[PDB]
């Protein structure tokens, strides 16, 4: 009570020698303690940060799981654990975190709540140092995911760091299944020893490449990499948003034959005839097989091919199975592969590799005198790329639109409008691609976009720039870029514009209609599923469901995914055509005309389907219906003239200037999404584009 | 044929009730609704229990031996009968009880549930100890007579009380600066709660402190005032107003310093249009 | 708060003013940077509030 | 004696409305004088730049 | 915003007019009162004058 400064007073010393004592004990008091108190504050700064660690006592039963991420924000967090949580096979499992920086302010709250409080440990530290690999337990992990940041202002430096953290993380930790996610292309030879290597440059471009052949690929991919219960708006009045939200909690599952109840008595008959029975009866679709000889998985390998008892099923399910109760081209290779690990693909080439310039399009050359699409007379529609740097990303939009099974009619024209001139690395690898030209230019102007031909282009994919991909703020990321779009969305109504955003976020932003009040109903879908927690809190947006926008974070949920399922990257990456396993099938896609009205059902398209040609229809795209006494009347007319006929004034007027006829410029009141694996009872209303699975052409 | 997904783990009992107790989050609140409300429940009869006895007539163990109790200076020995013996009633009894057994079953069905990591986290948690000290033995007093009227520190129970409400505010309102004074408040209110009523039990044996009394006492000493006209006399008391300051300096610093890491932020973000003001305003 | 956030515009009551004013920041170092800063405010609140008379000083023509 | 924390104890409450109202005025002030505080350390960072005046009597003759 | 937009000639409705500019020389100088002015221009020319920017010796 005299230290606390309290001092009653019942007991008091009463002779000088203990009155000394105390005023000498008090003043050694304040000499002694302040001393430990400002080193204690010093250390009390310190304790805000480096908090965190997994106890050794812990890791011998607790079975972690460790997230060696470089920066950890919100989103990318909350992209996880409602992922890897989402299966019951993950409840046990504690999430470490080893990021070398604090926590952010709003990661402190959401690791704080009682239920990812238990769950998720964060401990702040580098993988690039073994002394916060001990602190994670990095030799007791089940898993380790090395995560590259995609916001960095350096983008082939912020792969070093990931190929270096796989490099530590392997020699200290040789026994544990390591799980990376790379961001160029040319770098993903060096974790070539990781167990599973998800490429954002690979997947993202082959499926910005697959909208233009299958509209809404990039959407299709995103629902099936993306775990959820499949109760998502259920509660909606609209029709579409609860079948919609009902067919997208499909995901692709795998059983051995024999043990499934789905497919066992299969056993013995064709696999055509074993994945329209088990749709018709069940209502799983069996995309394909992996036999027990081989280790590769081939997709719908087709009619002649017989099950057998040891085989492996890839299904697409609502859940899994263990869960429910009862001039000519030549056809070759291309040459020049711009990196090391590029998948070797049949595609369409041209017999002489054509010259540098010859593939240019706004300056012609000795060869030809052209200077835009509408001297060459394309005899297809075009496709317009609008990125920034052309590179070994960009090679891979051009294979799976130049692939052998792609017909050679139907070719496409690529066009890229490359901000800065390509490289002649990278010119080498597209000079043997058929009809791929490129201009520098941008998607802002008007006059680059007219030589390009955007006036009878089906398609322009707007790439993300990746100067813009550093942003601070999260809209000043894609500000110009939606705007850019909203301008291009009023000049040219008829166009397909596929946008890659940096943030998803940013779709609120994209469609904006000006008088509908759409946009209000959207977000209160998204409530309901933010208090559900689901992991497709995007799904109904417009742009999304249509096929219009992808970000790269709707496909970082395919790596984590492939924890439980071992299998979803090599199925991604045999959908999306970037590696080429022999006897494997390709993404295709039909449209269901009013000659096929007369099959009213999709069990029945099925049915015919895998009684011809033996394609296995994934989905549907479906669409709804959602001098002065003269002049005095020029200015009385142009004063009133709309808003759209000053627009159709402006590209006309340009065509003129910059010599390109007037004539073939002469509206988008449609709603479009993605039916996966619909039921076999749903009706094909028209413009209906059914997703399939064809068979090998060569098997 | 017919098929119903995920009919595998939701069939479960087990999984069923971890959804409702856990997994959901609107039911997490309103079952924290419950704890919290029967905590200050609990705590509210003690301060009753102390009210309406007076020891002037009487202390026994239960029953008929009951004989007035003297305290005096000169003999420095204590008597322990005050201490531990208190006539509680017969009602208030039952009511606590069965707060005493309710808070047990819920508990320990949470122990299971969330049992992962061989249930040595679990047990070793304050939290979960300190529900055990101030109701387990009042479980086993249901079985004898004469330990019925036993004192128990279910006055503790403010502290699991202000526990229930802090993992409340954690994902709910019902500011952020706000949200950590409030708590803050609360601790001052618990750890005044416990030296009122302790001080007040301890001094049945020697200057029969009553309640009011013990709290003026409680706020002068927890105030670094101390006049001294109300003190312990007795070795027991001593003690307790010694281990009521350690906890005091050991408990309020950690809130201390949330709450001036919390300081910083009320700087920016300040202000709020309320709803009530948009419709008139 | 930022009005590019539907949490911020709660506060404000957004859906219950009379009027909003989106001013562009004059003396930033981008320009047309500003003025994408306020077609997106202008967006924003637009479809989070489409019942309110919207009042936007852009910069550039 | 009460407001420093000194408590002597030579003067002391009594009664117990008086004992009430010490309790309820450390209260008060353990509530009241932090906000003040939080101004004035939030204005004590202000007075160590922008010192310094000269007086207008000063000038008239210095 | 469309008064102001219309006297700088930044948008034109056909029939509206536009904001012009006269000097007073000593040749109008009879005119001793800007009503007078007012008077003169309202019966000939039907021009409305704003306002009057006036210089002084300073
Ligand atoms: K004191
Ligand atoms: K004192
Ligand atoms: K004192
Ligand atoms: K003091
Ligand atoms: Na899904
Ligand atoms: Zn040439």
């Amino acid at each position: 009570v005299t230290f606390s400064t309290v001092g009653y007073g019942d007991v008091t010393p009463k002779i000088w020698p203990s009155q000394l004592l105390v005023v000498i004990m008090i003043c050694v008091a304040l000499v002694v303690l302040p001393l430990q108190f400002e080193e204690l504050v010093y250390l009390w700064m310190e304790r805000q940060k480096s908090g965190g660690n997994y106890s050794r006592h812990r890791a011998q039963t607790e079975k972690h799981v460790v997230l060696c991420v470089s920066s950890l924000k919100i989103d990318l967090l909350m992209d996880f654990l409602n992922e890897f949580y989402a299966h019951p096979r993950l409840q046990d499992y504690y999430v470490v975190i080893l990021c070398p920086t604090e926590m952010d302010v709003q990661v402190r709250r959401v690791l704080q709540i009682p239920l990812w409080s238990q769950r998720v440990i964060y401990l702040q530290g580098s993988a690039l140092k073994d002394q916060d690999l001990m602190r994670a337990k990095m030799d007791n992990g089940e898993a380790c995911f090395i995560l590259s940041s995609r916001n960095e202002v350096d983008r082939t430096a912020a792969d070093h760091q990931t190929i270096l953290r796989a490099w530590a993380v392997k020699d200290f930790a040789p026994n544990c299944p390591l799980y990376v996610q790379i961001l160029k292309p040319e770098n993903k030879f060096h974790v070539k020893f990781a167990d599973h290597v998800v490429c954002e440059e690979e997947c993202k471009y082959a499926m910005l490449a697959l909208n233009c052949i299958c509209p809404a690929t990039s959407t299709l991919i995103t629902l099936l990499v993306h775990t959820s219960r499949g109760q998502e708006g259920q509660e909606s009045p609209e029709q579409w948003q609860r079948m919609y939200g009902r067919c997208s909690g499909n995901e692709v599952y795998h059983i051995r034959m024999g043990d499934s109840k789905f497919f066992r008595e299969y056993e013995g008959k064709s696999f055509t005839y074993a994945a329209f029975h088990a749709h018709k009866k069940y209502g799983v679709c069996l995309i394909g097989l992996k036999r027990e000889d081989n280790k590769s998985i081939l997709l719908n390998p087709g009619p002649r091919h017989i099950l057998a008892a040891s085989d492996t099923c890839f299904y697409i399910n609502i859940t899994k199975e263990e869960n429910s109760a009862f001039v000519e081209y030549v056809k070759g290779y291309p040459p020049n592969s711009p990196y090391i690990g590029s998948s070797p693909t049949l595609c369409h080439l041209l017999p002489v590799k054509a010259p540098f310039c010859c593939l240019r399009l706004d300056k012609g050359c000795k060869h030809n005198s052209y200077e835009d699409a509408k001297a060459y007379g394309f005899k297809n529609k075009l496709i317009i790329v609008s990125a920034e740097t052309a590179g070994n990303g960009l090679y891979n939009f051009i294979v799976p639109l130049r692939a052998y099974y792609r017909s050679r009619k139907e070719l496409n024209p690529i066009v890229l409008l490359l901000d800065n001139k390509p490289d002649h690395h990278f010119l080498e690898a597209i000079c043997c691609f058929p009809m791929v030209y490129y201009m520098e230019g941008s998607v802002d102007n008007l006059d680059s976009l007219l030589q390009c031909g955007i006036i009878y282009a089906d398609n322009l994919v707007v790439v993300d720039k990746e100067s813009t991909m550093s942003a601070e703020e999260d809209y000043m990321a894609d500000a110009k870029t939606i705007v850019n779009v909203q301008t291009m969305f009023r000049l040219f109504p008829s166009l397909s514009i596929t946008t890659e955003l940096t943030h998803p976020s940013n779709m609120r932003f994209m469609q904006f209609r000006a008088k509908d009040s759409y946009s209000l109903a959207l977000s209160k879908l998204e409530k309901r599923e933010r208090e559900n927690g689901s992991n497709l809190a995007f799904m109904f947006r417009l742009p999304f469901a249509a096929g219009r926008v992808f970000s790269i974070s709707m496909l970082d949920t395919l790596l984590y995914q492939s924890f439980v399922k071992d299998y979803m990257i090599t199925i991604t990456r045999l959908l999306l055509g970037l590696d080429t396993t022999p006897g494997s099938g390709y993404l295709c896609a039909m449209k269901i005309t009013e000659g096929d009205l007369w099959i009213r059902t999709y069990g029945r398209l099925f049915q015919k389907l895998c009684s011809s040609s033996a394609e296995i229809p994934i989905g549907i795209y479906r669409t709804e219906s959602h001098a002065a006494e003269w002049i005095s009347q020029q200015r009385l007319s142009l004063y009133r003239r709309s808003e759209r006929q000053e627009l159709s004034e402006l590209v006309k007027n340009r065509m003129k200037h910059l010599g390109l006829p007037t004539t073939g410029y002469d509206h988008q009141n449609t709603l479009s999404y993605v039916l996966i694996n619909p039921p076999p009872d749903t009706r094909l209303e028209p413009s209906d584009i059914v997703y399939l699975i064809r068979s090998d052409p060569l098997a | 044929r017919v098929q119903v997904e995920f009919y595998v783990n939701e069939n479960t009992f087990k999984e069923r009730l971890k959804l409702f107790f856990i997994k959901n989050q609107r039911s997490s609140l309103r079952i924290r609704l419950f704890n919290f409300s029967l905590k200050l429940l609990t705590c509210l009869l003690y301060i009753v229990r102390v009210l309406l006895d007076d020891p002037a007539l009487g202390i026994g163990c239960w029953g008929c031996p009951k004989q007035n109790y003297s305290f005096n200076d000169s003999s420095s020995e204590i008597n322990w009968a005050p201490i531990l013996w208190v006539e509680r009633k017969m009602t208030l009894w039952a009511i606590q009880v069965i707060v005493a057994i309710i808070s047990f079953l819920e508990t320990m069905l949470l122990i299971y549930l969330s049992y992962k990591g061989n249930i040595w986290e679990q047990i070793f948690r304050v939290s979960f100890v300190l529900e055990m000290i101030n109701t387990l033995p009042f479980i086993i007093t249901i079985f004898w007579p004469p330990l019925r009227n036993l004192f128990i520190p279910v006055f503790l129970n403010c502290w699991l009380a202000k526990h229930a409400l802090e993992n409340m505010i954690n994902d709910f309102h019902r500011s952020a600066m706000f949200n950590q004074v409030l708590i803050l408040f609360c601790t001052l209110l618990c750890l005044v709660f416990t030296g009122t009523c302790g001080i007040q039990h301890l001094e049945r044996a020697g200057e029969n402190l009553s309640l009011l009394t013990s709290f003026y006492f409680c706020i002068v000493t927890f105030s670094t005032v101390g006049y001294g006209d109300v003190t312990p006399k007795i070795w027991p008391s001593q003690l307790l107003v010694v281990i009521m300051i350690c906890v005091a300096l050991v408990v309020l610093p950690l809130q201390f310093e949330e709450l001036v890491y919390l300081w910083m932020e009320r700087q920016k973000s300040g202000g709020n249009y309320s709803r009530h003001r948009a419709q008139t305003e």
